């Protein structure tokens, strides 16, 4: 029963037809097309069996419509469960004009319903060059989560040599999965990382672990060195929708050099510590109670052992008030600071000292531990109008210490003719008056209406002086001056120092508002006027300690530096942020910064980042003195950061970043590389140089120059992920 | 010049009630945001026609400056709030975000002191993002919201009609 | 393999 023309009849089309014998084979010839839901086979010949049964197209091609999938086979059979099979089959997601990559297997089975394709005697070819063999492979047809290998990552660096990571993904269930990361490192060994992700109706979190038997001996004989390298931790968040909220951020590592050796993904600066925290939080409408157990583990040998807060219990809040009424607030804290000092002495072969442990430079009261309780009620009367406000506030601060000091601290104390009071109290009140005025003005720029505001404010601050030198410092820092300094009731964070203040802060801020309430720009200027000296200081910045070590600033002046600060947004395109702090009493620049960020909304692929940072007024603790310190000539920040990402050709992309430190005249980081994208495959290659954190065997901070090349090819359609890190953090706007 | 003291007309909200909720349902940000709104003449009630929803509140931190030994010296804390204004029938009328960022000086040998400085910076940032959210709510008018919801609901049933139309069209 | 975001199982 021959047929011709546009023969049509699962649907078996074709230009020609012929049909054949009953119960026997039913053949078909000429431009044959088998079709089905999302399926298509084309070829020269066809053979059917029964009404519902076998099909077999010879010299065939095929196309899976919903995926981008095509291939060819010497022949193709369709069976009962619609499982089509190919012989000498091909599979690819490249366009019909490309041979970018193809999978060629002896048998290739496709199940479009399951979305599962398999191949036996499979080769992966790159531009028809065979690059990888396997006796078996399976791949996904549709883009559902399924377990398997994930796209690998090649690299080569100074710390690891050649590196290969071929992750394996365990798709255990819709709401929890896991991934294995075998890292082969030419220079260290086989490291095995692992992650477990989970999701519940109450909780969400991720487990992480990693092991590696290091073959690198560069750090043999360094303090606290370890041949076995490892890491485990948990992040978890429970009860975001509840008034109870438990939260874990815990990590533990094997040796201090873990991240200095096994990681080049945090970028410059590395990290000196990891967190170990668990927090329970009750969240009521007018008050919050918080149980926080929190400690740090050092990933470094040249920093001092941190305190920990075994139990930190806090209860803050305020009482229901009437509108415009008075307002009562209250904040209460019990904390337990402990710490086990690693002050061991590392000798040479003989008795000569080769290094000093930092904790050994801690003397006297800098070695205390104990309990601190802190109670801080306050009252305030907000008096507001549409155009201004005045809010007076009366606070009372009461802190109690139950200290404990070891033997060496006591001997260090009476060596300085001082005694140790293990029980100390401090009581002092605080008076604060905040006032301001609201001015408005309609304007028009480029034919768009702005509302410009003018907001000037004053805050009088009074806190009596109380010698606090007999107290340790557990949780206190002294922030650098900034415009936000003008409105804080303590020049110190934490509770170990309460600043003596009789001062006035004057400031104004202008804002630019669009019609929808959005804010294009902000400019602010202010200064503080001091009616008394500033006597309360951090240990080693008080007058007694200054002339105990013989130095000498911002102690006795009658005004703060000037504080300027400003932000501007240009349409939805670029953005600029700047701040500047100038000291009139010395005619020098305290700190400053200009940060430009360009990234249009017509094309987020163009990204430019220009940044300058200067800072010379940081107060940091000093490992070798055992005390705090202000002028640190070698820690001055005078740095630029430039980074770019640009599309040279619509499918190519260049990217680079330079980060330069003038204070020492050296590049901190510099890298460049390209990132080409195509229908079926992308490729990213990055040459990189950077200064990595290093603690040498003498307990002295150093840095080493590291170079690296980073390579990732990805064959779209052959597995992958749907959702590098230094490339992410170091270039503002690597988000597409 | 040309400025003028703010008037009781230009400071009120012109939106007497709204519903407020956040993914972190009891967090400080959504609690303080409801505190501010009630203190501005806006009744925060769930029985309101329109719903302000904080769908995400991402805190992040980046190292922006380095020590002389090539270690982290300044962190840039960035807080980002992603919100939605939602009408009835779970239709989103508006959708945007607010972002603040602040920098501080990190001390390797004083980690609790650093953490304390960061927590203070985070609480300031919280008040910055809250006052931005309230400017954006002040700029809204129940008129603009009723019109937005009328239009988007007409868009929704226009899509339901154009879909069922193709449904019977491709039924035979 | 193909990794993606977590999500809750359909219930029916
Ligand atoms: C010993 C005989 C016994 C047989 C072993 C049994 C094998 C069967 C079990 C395996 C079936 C699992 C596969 C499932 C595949 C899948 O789930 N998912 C799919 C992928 O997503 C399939 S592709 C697989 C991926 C993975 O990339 C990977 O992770 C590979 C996985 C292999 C890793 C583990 C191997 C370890 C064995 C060693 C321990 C063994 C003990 C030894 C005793 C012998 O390949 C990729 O997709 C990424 C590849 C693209 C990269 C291409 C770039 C090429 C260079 C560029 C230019 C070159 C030339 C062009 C210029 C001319």
């Amino acid at each position: 029963a021959t047929l011709a023309g546009d023969v049509v009849l699962m649907q078996v089309e074709g230009d020609e037809a012929n049909l054949h014998q009953l119960e026997n084979r039913g053949e078909l010839v000429g431009n044959v097309k088998l079709r089905d839901k999302g399926m298509l086979v084309v070829g020269d010949h066809a053979q059917v069996q029964l009404d519902n049964g076998e099909a077999q197209v010879d010299n065939a091609e095929y196309v899976i419509h919903k995926a981008h999938a095509r291939g060819s086979a010497l022949y193709a059979k369709r069976s009962e469960n619609a499982i089509i099979m190919l012989k000498d089959g091909t599979y690819t997601r490249c366009e019909p004009s490309s041979n970018a990559w193809t999978l060629k297997g002896n048998n290739v089975k496709l199940n479009p319903a399951t979305g599962f394709g398999t191949a036996t005697n499979a080769t992966l070819r790159v531009k028809d060059f065979p690059v990888f063999y396997t006796p078996y492979i399976y791949f996904p047809i549709d883009d559902r989560r399924q377990s398997g290998f994930l796209p690998p990552s090649f690299s080569s660096t100074s710390d690891t040599g050649f590196t290969l990571v071929t992750p394996y993904y365990f798709n255990l269930a819709p709401n929890y999965d896991a991934t294995l990361y075998p890292r082969y490192m030419a220079k260290r060994g086989m490291m095995l990382e692992g992650e477990f992700r989970y999701l519940t109706h109450s909780s969400e979190g991720i487990v992480n672990a990693a092991y590696l038997n290091d073959k690198d001996d560069h750090r043999e004989g360094f303090p606290d060195y370890s041949k076995d390298r490892w890491l485990y931790g948990l992040k978890n968040t429970t009860g975001l929708d509840s008034r109870w909220l438990a939260e874990v951020d815990y990590t533990r590592i094997s040796d201090p050099y873990y991240f200095q050796d096994l990681d080049t993904d945090l970028g410059v600066g590395s990290t000196t510590y990891v967190n170990q925290r668990g927090t329970l939080t009750y969240r009521g409408d007018t008050f919050t109670g918080r149980l926080n157990a929190q400690a740090y583990q050092l990933a470094t040998t040249t920093d001092v052992t941190p305190y920990d807060r075994l139990p930190q219990i806090t209860f803050d809040g305020f009482l229901p008030y009437n509108p415009g009424g008075m307002q009562f607030t209250y904040g209460t804290e019990f904390v337990r600071f402990d710490r086990d000092l690693d002050e061991n002495i590392y000798f040479n072969d003989d008795g000569s000292i080769r290094g000093k442990r930092p904790d050994a430079s801690l003397q006297g009261l800098a070695r205390a531990t104990g309990d601190r309780m802190h109670l801080e009620p306050g009252m305030s009367l907000p008096m507001t109008r549409s155009w201004g406000y005045v809010t007076p506030t009366l606070k009372y601060l009461y802190t109690k210490y139950d200290l404990d000091l070891d033997s060496q601290g006591k001997t260090d104390l009476n060596k300085r003719d001082e005694s140790f009071d293990s029980n100390q109290d401090r009581s002092l009140p605080l008076v604060k008056v905040d006032s301001g005025l609201y001015f408005d003005r309609d304007t028009t720029f480029a034919g768009t209406p702005f509302r410009q505001t003018l907001e000037p404010r004053a805050m009088y601050l009074y806190v009596p002086y109380k010698d606090q030198d007999s107290l340790p410092v557990f949780d206190t820092s002294e922030p650098s001056f900034s415009y936000d300094s003008l409105w804080r009731e303590n020049r110190f964070t934490g509770k170990d120092r309460i600043g003596d203040a009789n001062q006035l802060s004057l400031g104004v801020t202008s804002r630019f508002i669009e019609e929808n309430g959005f804010e294009r720009a902000s400019i602010s200027a202010g200064q503080i006027y001091y009616f008394r000296d500033r006597r309360v200081q951090l240990p080693g910045l008080t007058e007694k300690d200054l002339k105990r070590l013989n130095l000498d600033l911002d102690n006795d002046s009658w005004r703060s530096p000037y504080a300027f600060a400003g932000q501007y947004r240009f349409n939805r395109d670029w953005r600029i942020n700047s701040d500047f702090n100038w000291n009139p009493n010395t005619s020098r620049t305290e700190s400053g910064s200009a940060i430009f960020h360009y990234q249009p909304e017509v094309d987020p692929g163009k990204v430019v980042n220009v940044g300058y940072r200067y800072r010379a007024d940081a107060r940091r603790f000093d490992s070798s003195r055992g005390t705090f310190r202000y002028g640190n000539e070698n820690d001055i920040i005078k740095q630029h950061d430039f980074s770019v990402i640009w599309p040279l050709v619509p499918q190519w992309s260049v990217l680079a970043r330079w980060q330069y430190d003038y204070n020492k005249n050296r590049t901190l980081e510099a890298f460049g590389g390209f990132e080409y994208d195509s229908c079926c495959w992308k490729l990213r290659l990055i040459n990189r140089y950077w200064l990595d954190v290093d603690d040498d065997a003498f307990l002295v901070q150093s840095e080493k120059a590291d170079r690296g090349i980073f390579l990732q090819i990805v064959l779209k359609g052959l597995g992958g992920i749907v959702g590098e890190m230094f490339l992410d953090k170091g270039i503002q706007g690597y988000r597409q | 010049c040309g400025f003028q003291l703010r008037g009781l007309g230009d400071a009120q909200f012109a939106l007497k009630e709204i519903d407020v909720s956040a993914r972190n349902a009891y967090g400080p940000t959504v609690r303080e945001l409801k505190e501010t709104l009630e203190n501005s003449g806006v009744k925060v009630t769930s029985n309101a026609p329109y719903h302000l929803v904080l769908v995400r509140e991402d805190n992040q931190q980046r190292t922006v400056s380095y020590t002389g030994s090539a270690r982290g010296a300044e962190f840039e804390l960035t807080n980002t709030i992603n919100y939605e204004i939602v009408g009835a029938n779970d239709l989103v009328l508006m959708s945007n975000q607010v972002q603040v960022q602040k920098v501080y000086v990190h001390d390797e040998n004083n980690l609790i002191g650093s953490d304390q400085e960061a927590a203070q910076l985070r609480s300031e940032m919280r008040r910055d993002l809250i006052q931005q959210l309230s400017m954006r709510l002040q700029a809204l008018t129940p008129a603009q919201l009723d019109e937005a919801q009328r239009q988007a609901e007409a868009k929704a049933k226009a899509e339901a009609e154009a879909l069922r139309a193709a449904d019977e069209a491709e039924r035979q | 393999g193909l990794k993606g975001p977590l999500y809750f199982p359909p219930a029916d």
